[PDB]
């Protein structure tokens, strides 16, 4: 079960994704 | 059945489309950069995108 | 051998400091921005940074 | 590789032990 859990994981990154503050 | 068709991916601009289709109903912040989120996926399909858009909404 | 460790593929921060280390040999123009390119890979390991800083040294 | 990450886990359990604070 953790295995089939595991694998609906999301992308492996995508983790602090940040716009360019731009003014 | 004869032409056969493949459709792949989408690209840089065609993200860019589907991600301003996608919103047209929900009104949202115009300091969000749509073109910075289509530089950055790139093996992303159309579902993929409309996902990000509902769980924002959410 | 008792200690398990896992390296995983390299981050947003640790491909900057590869495409950095990578580089020192030759001179680069200081107009290159090396964050852009380690913001735009996901699933690049080291390898395939060094692949590309030969090519364009090539 | 992330499966055979996971097979190194510990035992599904065991967080927060305490021992009883007995006076």
């Amino acid at each position: 079960y953790e295995m089939f859990a595991q694998t609906l994981q999301q992308s492996r990154g995508f983790g602090s994704f940040r716009f360019p503050s731009g003014n | 059945l004869d032409q056969l068709i493949y459709i792949p991916l989408p690209d840089e601009k065609s993200r860019v489309a589907i991600l301003k289709a996608n919103l047209r109903k929900s009104p949202v912040a115009k300091d969000v950069d749509l073109e910075f989120l289509a530089k950055m996926t790139n093996g992303f399909s159309g579902a993929d995108l409309t996902e990000i858009c509902q769980r924002a909404c959410k």
